[PDB]
């Protein structure tokens, strides 16, 4: 799961199973060696701190993936993201999703 | 090298009566009371307009 | 066409053709029926399973998901299908 | 009791029978007489 994009350009980062009702997302970032940190803790909702940018595709959506929209990237988000599904039809996600890298030049 | 039949997939064939045959017998349409059929009798008539006969 | 200076006596409870409103219409109800398909090969051992879904234990899930044999076009083979279902049309025959 | 000489006019028959379902069958029996049933050609 390498995705590179020369910084300054827009991305796309795809974690999780596909949707099958209605979703509640949590993203999550991590970078080398730190505790993880709340970038998005809902489908399209950023707490204070992180700024915007970092889009969500909304959980309205029926059959489809979780993606995280990053534009005009930098070397602070080369990080290790992760994924936090809450769907209305799936069970209880005691665990996480796949870890999914950027990588910046 | 296995087939099926073509309507297999569409409806069940009612299979005709060996008994009963298809030559064509002439039938005869005849009006009810209060009502009559006219018949043209003109040779040259090419069937739409007055006919004389 | 509005009378006159006219009077009747009517009762709605011993009246006809309410009656024969009732008749019609069930006889009519089941002529909408003789074209269509009578489920002669559906009555049959049903394999179901819960709904995908999050199952609460105290509650029930209304959809089984019921997966069984059903002959195809052709007698020689038959096909494994399946379908969704409520609970108040199915019952438990009597592990697997 | 058979009596050998006459012929009991009874004769008691278990089939396959399919039941309400079409998946399962069952095993059951009857009486007939001789008059509606024959002897198609040990067993
Ligand atoms: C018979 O009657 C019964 C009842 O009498 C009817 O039953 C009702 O049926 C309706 C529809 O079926 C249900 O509506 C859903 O409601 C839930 C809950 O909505 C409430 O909460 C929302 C979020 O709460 C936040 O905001 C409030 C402030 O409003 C705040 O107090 C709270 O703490 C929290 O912070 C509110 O947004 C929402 O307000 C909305 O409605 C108001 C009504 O008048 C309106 O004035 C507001 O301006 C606002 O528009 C309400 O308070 C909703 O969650 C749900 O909507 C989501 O789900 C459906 C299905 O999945 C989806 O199509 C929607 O688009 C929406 O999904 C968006 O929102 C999610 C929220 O995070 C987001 O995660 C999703 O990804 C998606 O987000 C996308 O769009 C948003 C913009 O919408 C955008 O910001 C995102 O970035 C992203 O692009 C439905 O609205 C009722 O709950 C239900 N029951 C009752 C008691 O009413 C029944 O329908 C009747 N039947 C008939 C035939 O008449
Ligand atoms: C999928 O469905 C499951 C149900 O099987 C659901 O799990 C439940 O989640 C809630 C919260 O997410 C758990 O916690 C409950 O929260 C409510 C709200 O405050 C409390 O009132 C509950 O307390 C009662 O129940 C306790 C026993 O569980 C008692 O000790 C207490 O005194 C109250 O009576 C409770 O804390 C809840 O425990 C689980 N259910 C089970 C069976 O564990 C899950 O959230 C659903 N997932 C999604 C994504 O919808
Ligand atoms: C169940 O059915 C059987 C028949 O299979 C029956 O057995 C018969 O019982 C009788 C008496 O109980 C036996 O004896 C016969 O009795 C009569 C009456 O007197 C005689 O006329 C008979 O003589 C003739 O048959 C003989 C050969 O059996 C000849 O030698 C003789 O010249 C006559 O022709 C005969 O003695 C009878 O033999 C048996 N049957 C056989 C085949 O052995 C039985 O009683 C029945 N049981 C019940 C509870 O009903
Ligand atoms: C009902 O059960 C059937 C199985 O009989 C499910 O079909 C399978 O679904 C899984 C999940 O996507 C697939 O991997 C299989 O390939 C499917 N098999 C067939 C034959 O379709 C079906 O998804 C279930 N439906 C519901 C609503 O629960
Ligand atoms: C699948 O359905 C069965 C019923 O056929 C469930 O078994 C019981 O379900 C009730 C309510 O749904 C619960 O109160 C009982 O505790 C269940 N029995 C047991 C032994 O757990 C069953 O829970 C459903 N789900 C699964 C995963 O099997
Ligand atoms: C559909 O038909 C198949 C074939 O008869 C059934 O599978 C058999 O199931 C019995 C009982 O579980 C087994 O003893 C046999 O070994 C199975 N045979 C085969 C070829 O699989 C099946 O149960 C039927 N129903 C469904 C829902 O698949
Ligand atoms: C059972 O029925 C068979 C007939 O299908 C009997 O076989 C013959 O029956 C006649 C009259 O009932 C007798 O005259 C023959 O002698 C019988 N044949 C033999 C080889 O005995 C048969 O007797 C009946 N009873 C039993 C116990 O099999
Ligand atoms: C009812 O069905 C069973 C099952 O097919 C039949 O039993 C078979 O009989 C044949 C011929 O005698 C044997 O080769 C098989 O081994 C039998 N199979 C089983 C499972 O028993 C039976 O003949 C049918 N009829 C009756 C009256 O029982």
């Amino acid at each position: 799961t390498f995705v590179s994009v020369a910084p300054g350009q827009t991305a796309r980062i795809t974690c999780g199973e596909e949707s099958l009702g209605s979703r509640s997302v949590i993203w999550y970032q991590q970078r080398p060696g730190q505790a993880p940190s709340l970038i998005i803790y809902n489908n399209n909702d950023r707490p204070s701190g992180i700024p915007d940018r970092f889009s969500g595709s909304p959980g309205s959506t029926f059959g489809t993936t979780a993606t995280l929209t990053i534009t005009s990237v930098e070397a602070g988000d080369e990080a290790d993201y992760y994924c936090h599904i809450w769907d209305s039809r799936r069970p209880t996600n005691w665990v996480f999703g796949e870890g999914t890298t950027l990588i910046v030049l | 090298k296995e087939y099926r039949l073509i309507n297999c997939n569409t409806s069940a064939c009612t299979q005709a009566c060996p008994k009963v045959s298809f030559e064509p017998i002439p039938i005869h349409y005849c009006a009810p009371a209060g009502f009559a059929i006219l018949k043209c009798k003109d040779k040259k008539f090419n069937g739409t307009g007055p006919c004389p006969s | 066409i509005h009378l006159e200076n006219v009077t009747e006596e009517f009762n709605m409870w011993k009246n006809n053709m309410v009656e024969q409103m009732h008749t019609d219409i069930i006889s009519l109800w089941d002529q909408s029926l003789k074209p269509c398909v009578k489920l002669t090969p559906l009555c049959v051992t049903l394999q179901c399973t819960n709904v995908t879904n999050n199952i609460t234990d105290d509650m029930r899930g209304e959809l089984k998901n019921c997966s069984f044999n059903m002959t195809t076009e052709l007698r020689d083979k038959k096909q494994k299908v399946y379908s969704l279902f409520y609970r108040l049309d199915v019952v438990q025959i009597n592990s697997n």
